[PDB]
Formats: C-alpha cells, sequence, structure tokens
DNA sequence: CGTTTTATTTTTTTTTTTAAA
C-alpha cells in the first residue's frame, strides 16, 4: 500500500501482474485460445529473439490479450495510464535479461489497441483522462516544432560552468547556480541542452454512422519523438490515444486565465512475407481460368456484361515499368487509364464505388460540385502573416491511389482540359508569383463520360457523337461501350437473380469460389523477383500490323490509331508474362488487344 | 572546462595547419594573406584535414560545432597573430570544406552542430539589414568601455555595475563606434 | 510603508463570383 495521495495505483502490483501474465503466455490467442490457431513460446521472449536477433528496435504491442487475466490491470491501466505504462515497460526491460542478460541493454521499446470508441461527437466530464481510440480521414501535411527539457549554463570566474535538467518548467536561484560559493550571480543559457520534436495534423471522420445532415467535426493532435511522419498523410487511419485538456490564456493582457479548457488527446500509435502457402501461388499462374476466374471474384454478384470483367483482367497482376536504366533518357512511366462512358444510369460509380470502398485511397468526384484548381490549399486568410503558402493539393493526394470522377462532360472548357498533359506525364509546374518547382505525382484514372446527348444517336459512327475531334474523342486504346441489349433477354436476369438479394438470406460458396483472402495476397508477390522482360518475339505483331492499325486512317467519319496508343500496348505486354510463367515475351498477349481493341475500333462500318 | 577537449581540438586544430599541410607546403596562408585588406576574417578549410592528420577526430570536433565554432574562431586569431603583424582586431569566419557526406527528412533535434552538406534553390529573398552587433555602455554610474560581447540574441542596453554596486535599470549609451560589428542577409531555400 | 496600470486601418491577388443586347 504505496500510493499517489490522491489515487489507488501501485507499481508493483501491475508490474507482477502482467509479467505473470506474459509468463502465462505462450502466444494465448494462438497457444491457449485460438488453440486451433498456432504460431509455443511467450510471444515476447520470442521477440527478444525476434526482435535482438532482428535488433530491429521498437517493439509494438497491443495488450487486448489481457482480458483474460485480472481486469482491476485493466482498469488501473485504463485510468492512470502514464503512470503504470513505463512499469509495464520496465517489465520488458527486465525480461532482456530472461533472454539476453549481457545485451547492448541500451535501447528502449515504443508502444494498447485493446479499448472501444463510437464517434467523437459527444464526450463528457467522466471521459477526461482515459483511453479512447477513434478515426477518419486526414487533412493535413505539417511541419515540426521542437520542445526544450533542460538549460546548460555559463560563468565569469573560474568555469562555474553548470547544468541541470527540467521537471518540466523551473530551475532556482540562489545567488549563484547549485550555489558554488556565488563567484558571480545566476546564470542560464537555453541551447546546449535537451529539445524534444512534434507536429500537428487534423483528422476527418468519416464512417458510416456520420448524423443527419451533419458537417464535419474534426480532431488533431501531436507526436512524439518516434511518431513523426509515418504517414503519407490523407486516408483512412485509426488511432489511440488519451484524452488531454489544457486551461487557455484570457484575455492577453496579462496572467488571467480562461474558464474554458481546450482539449486534444495524447500522441501514441496509428493503423492500417509469407513463405508457407508458396503452392497455391503458382497454382492460379499455371491455370488458365485468370481471364475469368478472379474476374468473376470482384463484381461479388453482377455479371453485368461480364466481358468487362474481362477489361477487369487490364487491371492487376501489377503492372510492369519499362524503366530507363541503361540510358537514362525520356523518362517512359508506363502509366494506366481507361474510362467506362455513358448515355445510360450503369454502374460507374458502383464499380468505382467498390474500388474506393476497398481501396484506401479513396475519393468520389464529378463535374460542377467542385472546382478544376482543387490543387490549391487555399490561403483565403490563414493562422499566418500572409507567409502564403499552398500547403498540399487535394485531388493529387492519390499517391497512385485512385479518385473517382463521375459525369465527365460536365464542367466549363477550362476545367477538364487543363489536365491535357499530367495523365502520362505527371507533372505540375507551380509557375505563379508565389514559391515554384516541378512536382511528381501519377496515379489511376476512370470516370463515367457522358456526350452531348442521352442516348447515342443512331445512324452515325462514333467519332461524331461525342464532341472531342478524331484525335481526342479517339485518342485511347479503347473508351469502352456501355449498352442495352434491345430486347428483354438480358433484362431479367439480374433482376431474376439479385431481385432476391435482399430475400436470399444467403450466399452461395460455388467453383468459383468467394475467396475470403486467399485471392488478396498473391496480388502482393504479383511484382517482387521475377521480372518481365520484352525480347524480339511478340513486338513484330504490331511492328509489322501497325499497317493495319493506321492504314484505316485513310478516312473521314473513320479512325485510325495515332502514336500514343502503341505505347498503351508495349505497357500491354508486361502484365500476362510472369503469370502464365515466361517473363519473356509472349506473342498472344498482343490479341488482348486486338480482343479488346476491334470490340468498338473496326467497328467502324459507314 | 569540458569545452577544452575542443580547445585541444583547437590545438588539433592549430597542429596541422601551421605544420605541413599539402603540396610540400601551405595550403591556408594565402587565405591569410589575402584577407588583410578590411580584416575580411573568411578562411575555408578542408574537413578531410580532420582525417588527414586529426585521423578521424571529426567526431572530436563535428558535434559541437556551435558549442566550440567560437573557439575555432579565437584559433583562426591565435594563428594569425603567430606570424602577422597583429593587435587583437581581428574576429571570425570559419567556412570549412572537403566533407565526402550528403536529408532534410534527416533531420531533427538532434542534430545541431554537425556540418552536414545541402544544397537547393534561389527564391523568395532579402537583402543586406546589416546589425551593429557590439557595443558598450554601463549602468547609471561611471564605467564606460565594455569590448564584451553583446551579440547574444539575449543582450539589453542597461546592465547592473562595474566597479560598484549601481543601478539596476539604468543605462548609458556608448562606444557604438570605435568598435568591431558584422552584416548579414536572409532568404528562403526549398528542397533540391 | 508607498505610487502606477490599458486601443491600428486600407489595399492586394486569389479563388469566388457575377453581367448585357
Ligand atoms: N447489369 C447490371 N447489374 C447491376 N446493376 C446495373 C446493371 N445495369 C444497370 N445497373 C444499375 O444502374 C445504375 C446506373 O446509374 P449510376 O448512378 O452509376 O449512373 P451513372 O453511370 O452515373 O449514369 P450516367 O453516367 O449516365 O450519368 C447503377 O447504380 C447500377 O446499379
Amino acid at each position: 500500500q504505496l500510493v499517489v495521495w490522491g489515487t489507488n495505483v501501485v507499481v508493483s502490483q501491475c508490474k507482477s501482474k502482467f509479467k505473470s501474465f506474459i509468463m502465462r503466455f505462450i502466444d494465448p490467442s494462438a497457444e491457449q485460445d485460438e488453440i486451433s490457431e498456432n504460431i509455443n513460446q511467450p510471444l515476447y521472449l520470442q521477440k527478444l529473439e525476434e526482435i535482438h536477433t532482428l535488433e530491429e528496435p521498437y517493439l509494438n504491442l497491443n495488450c487486448a490479450h489481457l482480458k483474460t487475466f485480472d481486469q482491476d490491470l485493466y482498469r488501473q491501466l485504463i485510468c492512470y495510464p502514464q503512470e503504470v505504462i513505463p512499469g509495464f515497460d520496465m517489465a520488458i526491460n527486465e525480461m532482456f535479461f530472461e533472454r539476453y542478460p549481457a545485451a547492448l541493454l541500451e535501447h528502449q521499446i515504443q508502444v494498447f489497441n485493446a479499448d472501444k470508441t463510437r464517434n467523437m461527437r459527444s464526450l463528457n466530464p467522466e471521459d477526461m483522462d482515459q483511453l479512447i481510440s477513434i478515426s477518419g480521414m486526414v487533412i493535413r501535411s505539417s511541419n515540426v516544432i521542437p520542445e526544450m527539457r533542460e538549460a546548460f549554463f555559463s560563468c565569469n570566474i573560474c568555469s562555474f560552468s553548470t547544468t541541470v535538467e527540467v521537471d518540466r518548467g523551473r530551475i532556482n536561484q540562489p545567488t549563484l547556480c547549485t550555489n558554488c560559493n556565488t563567484n558571480h550571480c545566476f546564470r542560464l543559457i537555453h541551447n546546449r541542452s535537451e529539445f524534444t520534436d512534434k507536429q500537428l495534423v487534423k483528422l476527418q471522420e468519416s464512417p458510416d454512422d456520420m448524423a443527419a445532415g451533419q458537417t464535419p467535426h474534426n480532431v488533431l493532435l501531436y507526436a512524439h519523438n518516434d511518431l513523426v511522419d509515418k504517414v503519407q498523410p490523407g486516408d483512412r487511419v485509426t488511432v489511440t490515444g488519451i484524452y488531454r485538456a489544457t486551461p487557455l490564456k484570457t484575455g492577453g493582457l496579462s496572467s488571467s486565465v480562461k474558464s474554458v479548457y481546450k482539449t486534444h488527446v495524447d500522441v501514441v500509435h496509428f493503423r492500417k512475407f509469407p513463405p508457407e502457402r508458396v503452392e497455391l501461388l503458382q497454382l492460379l499462374a499455371k491455370k488458365p481460368d485468370i481471364y475469368d476466374r478472379l474476374a468473376r471474384a470482384i463484381a461479388p454478384s453482377i455479371y453485368e456484361n461480364d466481358d468487362i470483367k474481362k477489361g477487369i483482367l487490364l487491371q492487376l497482376f501489377g503492372g510492369t515499368k519499362k524503366k530507363h536504366a541503361t540510358l537514362g533518357r525520356q523518362n517512359f512511366r508506363s502509366e494506366i487509364h481507361l474510362l467506362l462512358c455513358g448515355d445510360p444510369g450503369t454502374s460507374k460509380s458502383q464499380m468505382l464505388q467498390y474500388v474506393f470502398n476497398l481501396v484506401p485511397r479513396s475519393q468520389y468526384t464529378s463535374g460542377r460540385g467542385s472546382s478544376a484548381v482543387g490543387l490549391t490549399a487555399y490561403v483565403t486568410k490563414d493562422p499566418e502573416t500572409r507567409q502564403l503558402v499552398l500547403q498540399t493539393g487535394a485531388l493529387v493526394l492519390a499517391d497512385n491511389g485512385v479518385c473517382c470522377i463521375d459525369e465527365f462532360d460536365k464542367m466549363n472548357d477550362s476545367t477538364r482540359s487543363v489536365l491535357h498533359e499530367v495523365m502520362e506525364q505527371q507533372t505540375l509546374s507551380i509557375a505563379k508569383a508565389g514559391i515554384i518547382c516541378q512536382l511528381n505525382a501519377r496515379t489511376s484514372i476512370l470516370a463515367a463520360a457522358n456526350p452531348a446527348e442521352s442516348q447515342w444517336n443512331k445512324r452515325k459512327n462514333i467519332i461524331d457523337n461525342v464532341q472531342l475531334p478524331h484525335t481526342l474523342l479517339s485518342r485511347f486504346d479503347l473508351i469502352f461501350l456501355v449498352l442495352d441489349p434491345q430486347d428483354e433477354i438480358f433484362d431479367k436476369r439480374l433482376a431474376s437473380h439479385l431481385v432476391s438479394l435482399y430475400y436470399v438470406t444467403r450466399h452461395e460458396e460455388e467453383d468459383t469460389m468467394f475467396d475470403m483472402s486467399v485471392l488478396r495476397d498473391y496480388i502482393a508477390y504479383a511484382r517482387e523477383h521475377l521480372s518481365p522482360t520484352l525480347s524480339d518475339e511478340a513486338q513484330q505483331r504490331l511492328i509489322q500490323a501497325y499497317v493495319d492499325m493506321r492504314k484505316v486512317g485513310a478516312g473521314r467519319g473513320q479512325i485510325s490509331a495515332y502514336p500514343r496508343q502503341l505505347e498503351s500496348l508495349i505497357r500491354l505486354s508486361e502484365a500476362h508474362a510472369k503469370v502464365r510463367l515466361s517473363n519473356q515475351v509472349e506473342l498472344l498477349d498482343v490479341e488482348e488487344a486486338w480482343r479488346l481493341h476491334r470490340e468498338a475500333l473496326k467497328q467502324s462500318a459507314t | 572546462v569540458k569545452d577544452e577537449v575542443g580547445i585541444r581540438a583547437q590545438k588539433l586544430f592549430q597542429d596541422f595547419l601551421e605544420e605541413f599541410k599539402e603540396d610540400g607546403e601551405i595550403k591556408y596562408t594565402r587565405p591569410a594573406a589575402s584577407l588583410e585588406s578590411p580584416d575580411r576574417c573568411t578562411l575555408e578549410v578542408s574537413f578531410e584535414d580532420v582525417e588527414k592528420y586529426d585521423q578521424n577526430l571529426a567526431t572530436a570536433i563535428i558535434e559541437e560545432y556551435y558549442h566550440i565554432y567560437p573557439f575555432l574562431c579565437q584559433s583562426v586569431s591565435n594563428y594569425v597573430k603567430d606570424r602577422i603583424g597583429l593587435k587583437t582586431q581581428k574576429d571570425c569566419y570559419v567556412a570549412f570544406t572537403e566533407v565526402p557526406t550528403r536529408k532534410v527528412r534527416d533531420l531533427t533535434t538532434s542534430k545541431i552542430g554537425t556540418l552536414i552538406r545541402i544544397s537547393g534553390q534561389v527564391v523568395r529573398t532579402h537583402p543586406v539589414h546589416p546589425e551593429l552587433v557590439s557595443g558598450v555602455f554601463m549602468c547609471l554610474d561611471c564605467q564606460t568601455e565594455i569590448r564584451n560581447v553583446e551579440q547574444q540574441f539575449k543582450f539589453t542596453n542597461p546592465t547592473i555595475c562595474r566597479n560598484p554596486v549601481c543601478s539596476n535599470r539604468k543605462r548609458f549609451m556608448l562606444d557604438v563606434e570605435k568598435s568591431l560589428f558584422l552584416d548579414f542577409q536572409k532568404i528562403r531555400i526549398q528542397e533540391t
């Protein structure tokens, strides 16, 4: 019973209880509770192997394992948590010697991850010094601001060059520093000392549980000295932390103080390869069903013109560059972009929403709701002295992500013409009176293009329909059609399938097996240690067939190709080689181009 | 004093720069020979020097840089006095080089006092805007000569006393004219 | 056992916005 006067907490209890818990530890998930799971030693001892042998410091660790153990530890950790957490670090810093006594025991650890929240909208006096974790989407990308910890002194006679660190804010003054004979008066200087880093960026909560017609309400907090630009800013992320408060300087004439207290959260943590299962990796490549099988997975319920799931073939087994290590010239980036054209309310958002609901780099857009110039970080008025900064653009924070765009022929001429270069150049020359540079960003594009009309007018080859010329309307490889089959035949099918999606009350695990995650990992392996080349085999095809590509150009109101889409073809070459097991070029791949292209390119009848 | 470590690094400093440096001869006297016009004070010395003869005691130099740089400036003066017809009017400017070593991301509290190498561009700049950095004064009474260092940002016109216990808020206005001060400029620069 | 406290206005350039036969 040795305790702060105003509390009920003690070091030894929690220390011993947790050291027994980690001795009551074999991975209690994978060796006590999930015995059907298995990695059989206390994982933290295992880590003191797989940390020390890894030599890879600053562990990360939760504490939700502790529900089985005595919950009083849970509580007094919940409520008094800046005064027990170092004790659990001390237990770890003791565990060092369980597995290596005579190590280089000079480094420390970093570190929760267990408790709940619902939302930020409304909290209470009770919820003042307690553990919380909440999530949303990030807004900003800050700079650093350090923070002091100690005073380094000076002297006048005989070098009374004293020193001393800070509790948090005071140094004392008798007539000299650490009163040493007072040959002179007190001394201080403030630089040769200890400093500490941080930042500040805020979050926008973005769940599906956002109350009705309500605005953004948003939160923010600093960092600590290792938690500092962990962060490609702006995405769906959770934090843990400890609700903090602070009084405020009333007015500013003098030391008066406010009644109201501002709040933020303490600064801790954030939230986001296997040799074991090699078998199926090769198993799926050598299976010719890649054309459709995973494509069959993507739309979970929808066949909606499943030649578009073969258009989803276009898209993943990840996308190789022909970067230019030999000559160094020209920066030939292997970019990819296609659209999903309109004139019928088809799934030209729903797929884009399926994607954004899945990929974290998640944004949805369209004409007339926002500006073309949302790469600005506007200085309408700032918390500065008009040191006008355009901190970070918005539409470009999708680093190899996606922004979904809808209703594309919606905006003015300046909009959507301004982007005639970034597509295959990823440069944004900031040549304004303010600060200047040539920046970099490149990513993926998809939208729901629309002509001047609702329905494609018949009798009338496609180059006439959209109001772009036969250079810009005929630009890409193919910008793909979306029609109604003119009959009831197709119509009733997905009705009959998915009329009862309410009423099915089940899902069928067919031979087109709904891969829970066995899909999601192979693609992550899909780019690592084989490297698609291009030798002498699969290139002469449209070397020669450029005859066939362009000699349809003799014609107005018909259309041939132009020499950026051949680039799009050599970029098509990259994907299929490794998977199906020749990382050197095979010839069939160009057929996929003809399988794609002349589906609406030699549909040039007149 | 601890920093006598760096004074011995400053002994170290002298030890090779006055002695045989390179080429069978001197490296750092034509600088010295040229500085005499305004007492120019600008001199460049290689950091590889702290490898050629200091034998990689750069880590006895490269940490306490703003701590001991003043002393290195003292060494510059102590060099000049040993052979130049001199009075201690000699000031400071030391402009190290030869550091096989190269960024904004590799920055912390921890990076104080080093000699890393960085390159940028020219934008958003400001002009000459000098600073009468040194100067003289005293308290209400009598002691009107102070050749001290009033240059640290914590500087103030009124002082307490020199010879007798005087006032503590009073001030004289004094020799800002037969003395030595500086000049400087200021800009903004962006990542390479 | 005494002798002292405290205020700023108009114009720029960007990004927003808005007008006539
Ligand atoms: N075969 C199909 N399977 C599933 N859904 C379909 C199919 N055909 C049409 N739909 C539905 O039709 C809707 C089309 O409208 P959506 O809101 O995407 O329109 P849009 O593409 O923005 O329209 P537009 O591009 O013409 O403005 C989708 O929500 C989708 O659910």
